[PDB]
RNA sequence: UUCCUUGUCGCAUAAGUAGCGACCUGCACGAAUGGUGUAACGACUGCCCCGCUGUCUCCGACAUGGACCCAGUGAAAUUGA
RNA sequence: UGACUCCCAAGAGCUCUUAUCGACGGAGUCGUUUGGCACCUCGAUGUCGACUCAUCACAUCCUGGGGUUGAAGAAGGUCCCAAGGGUUCGGUUGUUCGCCGAUUCAAGUGGUACGUGAGUUGGGUUUAGAACGUCGUGAGACAGUUCGGUUCCUAUCUACCGUUGGUGUUAAAGCGAGAACUGCGAGGAGCCAACCCUAGUACGAGAGGACUGGGUUGGGCCAACCUAUGGUGUACCGGUUGUUAUGACAAUAGCAGCGCCGGGAAGCUAAGUUGGUAUGGAAGAACUGCUGCUUAGCGGGAAAUCCUUCUCUAUACAAGUUCUCGGAACAGGUUUUAGAACAGAACUUCGAUAGGCGAGAGGUGGAAGCACCGCGAGGUGUGGAGCCAUCUCGUACUAAACGAA
């Protein structure tokens, strides 16, 4: 499934077989070592996460859909103008489109990021992790998902640089972890 | 493939997490249904509903049906997640023949 | 699946599609292009399974889609017959040339493990018994591998 | 919208530069019945049909 | 950009700038750009050619 | 939605029958369950409180649009219908005097949440 | 037919340079270049209401033919460079 | 001429010129008004208004920061700083304008050929028809009114929105490639209200009623997503009308441009659901103070400026960095989460990439055949039956290296 470079590129690392690689910046004391696993409990539920992904993909599109632009009437005369994005610029002064000019082209498949996405769940024997709303991409691409900027976690919460398990632990004993959304009923006090 | 393949693993089995806690019957069109349904927006207020099934998805944990029902000669259609925990007890009091799985000429019916 | 729309309305579609299929039951291997063959092996195939099945209820859905006596009686005679331990692929579709005229890929169609095929197919299999299959969790414990030593 | 002016040969050989057509990398030719042709392409079965 | 923010974000670029405007503009000004070789300090790579 | 030229019932006893909307208070696309519209009046008893052509002010209790709930339920009436609640003091934006004293019909849990609290205290039937 | 003028009053609308009914100050109506009305009639020009709707709030999905691509054939206005 | 700024200060302001103003008279600034000139265009530069899409200036309408007040507080007045983000829907009218109604934090003033018709309209105006009033002997006329009255163009260049192909970037294989980055630089994002606590506190005789700080709920705008909801779902399931055909029965098929009705999973989509509308630093506008002692220095200081979060970015020519490969990378084929072509991504036979087959889910709603009841239309049972748009799982039967290529 690789290419001779890559293949050799794992090799050479002394590391499993991988099908998407992506570098993330670290600072100094954050560094972990070639070969570290890394699963699902570097996350603590409850905390915020930033996640980036490539966009579902639309084509090429016109003005309303792309940029939201009103069109025209359906009817009352208008002739073969009714998506169309109708002037685009003034008449000598300036004599030329200006760059940015909202117009038609690609839209989706473009990388993007959602920020403050709370994680609700935690399940560690799958590595898997329900986290709420939405995430951009398609079923089955791959998402990158880093500490959240704008909520900063705890700092004296997190497992730095990573949550490191033992070798001698289950699969099957461990339990998903749930956030803790207090005592105190959001129904009840208003 | 195995995305949706994992979705449909976990489905299953928080659908068999709720049915060994709670007895929820099956729920056909044209039965006649009473439920108590607890709504949080209100205070957790409990209150006693009786319709008609019109509609219903089979969703998984997030399978819907809809009742038609009339609250003070207003016709009032209401739609549940079947396993929503805000519905403490369902039960079926009585099954009309139907013909269909949806049932929304009842709305244009004059009684 | 993805159902071509062929450049045709529905009904000419359709129409087209059960002639083909009647024609390919009739003269064994036809040419057309890779396109209309494509989709016309899903129905083909769909015309094998139902003469496999051989009831009544098999012989009125038949009827309703391929055209004439002689390629519904071939059909749940000969074909059943043939193939009766195979699971699927009744077909084989080959490309095979360039169309002079409009530059159309072409391919021949053929049923297959008849006398003059294009190529010897495997023997009839049947299909081993359900698996139940192992969790994506697990697969993943048992997929993952070292580069093979070649350098 | 008419053209402004006369395009220049250069303009046009510059235009069509990249429309030239290009080798085929790869060509079969059968042993058999000598056809000339592209891979996956069927021209002859095998003997003892 | 003010010349007290350009001195503190890179001061070699003053005097790049002020060279720059000061050439003809020609196609070998870009070539007698690349001959400029400004350092913020007193240390620089050159120390084996003849200074 | 309720917008511009919706015609609304009138369930309470104010004295109006039938209402048309002027406009939304909040919500470009206009009004919802629970919501609070300007309106005219349109169709009104000989003997009440409120007379044909009052600009009055209206709380949304039945909507023919279906208006999702916290859990994901879903409740739709068959009509619009609208309660009068008082406008002469437009300093007072939060949950204002109904007109009348009795309200008729269903009246949907989202007036709390919304703080249509008198309307709420007057309702017989929720829904 | 009234410039001033969106004259003023009344009906009507949440709001009516509109419409209808008044008034008379007719810039510059008026009795076969007919005056004033008028049932019936009008693909004539206004105004209001009910029904109805993607006209609109606010646009979406789908379907055919073009547009796209490949193989044939193969124009046009225009053009100082 | 107009708009705005300034100078003087009689007088008004209980006293008091300049809190707010300001007579008689003066000095400017701008280039939007009304005009003047007639230099460009009459071998053509198509109007006003609306629509669509905007962008700039700041003489600022709102939001932000201040000084002063004839500023107790609340609400204001006035001036200074500030262009980051905003600045509504309707009734009459062709209208711009303006009035009116309901709102709003506010509903700014101007430039862009009074921005924008090879982007839309065509209601007014401004050809030919007709009518009224008036003027003319008349043919006719009106700067008056009224009804009607063909809106062409396939984009060559610049510009702009997207997508690729080639090419420079000595490397040591005359080098050719696959990945992972850094980010010189560029773009984007930038809003507001109401309620509650602080607090019925400060202030005030009372009525009234805060600054600051912190929460909550909304509205608008932006970025995504499709679990559920709604719409659609033209090769899914069922009902049904007319007709033709399979002789009839039974069961179907064609056409009525899905024949028409009722449903409908996936996919798409908003009317649905999420996520943002931050933080920290630097320099600093009006203004505000401290040090000096005549030159100045220093501190604080806003929705503004520059970094930081987000997106693009080495054709960034001082052309960058790291790992790897060397029968490498491509190409071809089956496809797709991607898509106009191209490009990307998966798979390519020690292979589940597509088709088929099998099972399940999901949709529809109770097949045929047979039996029973009924004169019959029909009803009941066998039986959540039968069928299949999609989705998952199993499976090399077919096509992908069947490449003895
Ligand atoms: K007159
Ligand atoms: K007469
Ligand atoms: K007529
Ligand atoms: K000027
Ligand atoms: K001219
Ligand atoms: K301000
Ligand atoms: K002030
Ligand atoms: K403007
Ligand atoms: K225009
Ligand atoms: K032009
Ligand atoms: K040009
Ligand atoms: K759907
Ligand atoms: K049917
Ligand atoms: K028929
Ligand atoms: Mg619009
Ligand atoms: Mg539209
Ligand atoms: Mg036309
Ligand atoms: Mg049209
Ligand atoms: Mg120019
Ligand atoms: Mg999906
Ligand atoms: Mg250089
Ligand atoms: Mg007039
Ligand atoms: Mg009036
Ligand atoms: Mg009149
Ligand atoms: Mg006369
Ligand atoms: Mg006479
Ligand atoms: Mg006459
Ligand atoms: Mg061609
Ligand atoms: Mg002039
Ligand atoms: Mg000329
Ligand atoms: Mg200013
Ligand atoms: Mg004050
Ligand atoms: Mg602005
Ligand atoms: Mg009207
Ligand atoms: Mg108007
Ligand atoms: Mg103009
Ligand atoms: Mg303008
Ligand atoms: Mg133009
Ligand atoms: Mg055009
Ligand atoms: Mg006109
Ligand atoms: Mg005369
Ligand atoms: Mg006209
Ligand atoms: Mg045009
Ligand atoms: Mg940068
Ligand atoms: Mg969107
Ligand atoms: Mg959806
Ligand atoms: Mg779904
Ligand atoms: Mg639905
Ligand atoms: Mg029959
Ligand atoms: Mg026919
Ligand atoms: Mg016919
Ligand atoms: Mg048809
Ligand atoms: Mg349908
Ligand atoms: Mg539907
Ligand atoms: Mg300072
Ligand atoms: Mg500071
Ligand atoms: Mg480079
Ligand atoms: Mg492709
Ligand atoms: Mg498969
Ligand atoms: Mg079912
Ligand atoms: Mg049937
Ligand atoms: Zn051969």
């Amino acid at each position: 499934h690789l290419t001779m470079p890559e293949l050799g590129h794992f090799r050479a690392q002394g590391v499993p077989l991988k099908r998407k690689l992506r570098e993330f910046p670290v600072t100094e004391d954050a560094l972990l070592p070639v070969g570290t696993e890394l699963g699902v409990r570097h996350f603590v539920p409850g905390q915020y996460v930033d996640v980036t992904g490539i966009t579902r993909g639309k084509g090429f599109q016109g003005v309303m859909k792309r940029w939201k632009f009103k069109g025209g009437p359906a009817s009352h005369g208008c002739s073969k103008a009714h998506r169309k994005g109708g002037s685009t610029g003034q008449r000598d002064d300036p004599g030329k489109v200006f760059k940015g000019r909202k117009m038609p082209g690609h839209m989706g498949a473009a990388q993007r990021t959602v920020k403050n996405v709370w994680v609700y769940k935690i399940d560690p024997a799958r590595n898997l992790i329900w986290v709420r709303g939405q995430v951009p991409g398609a079923e089955g691409n791959f998402v990158f998902i880093n500490d959240a900027c704008y909520k900063k976690p705890d700092i004296s919460k997190l497992p730095f640089p990573t949550y490191l398990a033992p070798e001698d632990e289950d699969p099957s004993e461990l339990e998903p972890l749930v956030a803790d959304l207090g005592e105190v009923d959001p129904f009840m006090l208003a | 493939k195995t995305a949706k393949h994992i979705m449909q693993i976990v489905d299953k089995e928080a659908v068999e997490e709720v049915r060994t806690r709670r007895e929820i019957p099956e729920i056909r069109p044209g039965y006649i249904v009473q439920l108590k349904v607890e709504v949080p927006e209100n205070k957790r207020r409990v209150s006693i509903v009786k319709g008609i099934v019109i509609a219903r998805r089979n969703a998984g944990l997030n399978s819907t049906f809809r009742i038609r029902r009339l609250v003070a000669g207003v016709g009032v259609e209401s739609m549940f997640p079947l396993y929503s925990p805000n519905l403490r007890e369902i039960k079926v009091l009585d099954k009309k023949r139907v013909r269909r799985a949806k049932l929304y000429y009842l709305r244009d019916k004059m009684n | 699946t993805k159902l071509r729309k062929l450049g045709r309305h529905t009904g000419h579609r359709m129409s087209m599609l059960r002639t083909l299929v009647s024609q390919l039951v009739k003269h064994e291997r036809i040419e057309t292009t890779i396109t209309k063959a494509k989709e016309v092996r899903r129905l083909a195939d769909n015309m094998v399974q139902l003469g496999k099945e051989g009831s009544l209820d098999a012989a009125r859905r038949a009827a309703g889609f391929v055209r004439g006596d002689d390629v519904i009686h071939k059909i749940f005679t000969e074909f059943a017959y043939r193939y009766k331990d195979r699971t699927g692929g009744y077909t084989r579709m080959l490309r095979t040339r360039i169309r002079v005229g409009d530059a159309a890929p072409m391919a021949y169609i053929e049923f297959i493990d008849r006398e003059n095929e294009l190529r010897q197919s495997n023997p009839p299999t049947p299909q081993p018994p359900q698996r139940v299959p192992l969790d994506p969790w697990a697969r993943s414990r048992l997929m993952r591998q070292y580069a093979p030593p070649k350098e | 919208a008419v053209p402004k002016k006369k395009v220049s040969k250069h303009k046009r050989g510059i235009r069509n530069g990249p429309k030239a057509l290009k080798p085929v990398p790869v060509i079969i030719r059968c042993r058999s019945c000598g056809r000339v042709k592209l891979p996956h392409f069927f021209c002859c079965s095998g003997e003892r049909g | 950009r003010s010349l007290k923010d350009q001195m503190a974000k890179d001061p070699t670029e003053v005097i790049r700038k002020a060279v720059w405007r000061m050439l003809p503009t020609n196609n070998l000004r870009d070539d007698r750009d690349r001959k400029l070789r400004i350092f913020e300090g007193n240390e620089h790579p050159f120390g084996d050619k003849p200074l | 939605f309720i917008q511009m030229g919706t015609v609304l019932k009138v369930v309470d006893n104010s004295g109006a029958k039938k209402v048309m909307c002027i406009q939304a208070l909040k919500g470009k696309k206009g009004a919802r369950l629970g919501d609070t519209i300007v309106a005219s009046v349109k169709e009104a008893m000989p003997n009440g409180k409120v007379k044909k052509g009052a600009v009055v002010y209206g709380v949304v209790v039945r909507a023919a649009m279906q208006r999702g709930r916290v859990d994901g339920s879903e409740v739709r009436f068959d009509d619009n219908a609208v309660v009068l609640v008082d406008n002469k003091d437009k300093k007072t934006k939060t949950d204002r005097q109904p007109i009348g004293t009795r309200v008729f019909g269903p009246v949907p849990h989202e007036l709390r949440k919304k703080k249509h609290l008198k309307i709420l205290a007057l309702a017989q039937h929720i829904a």
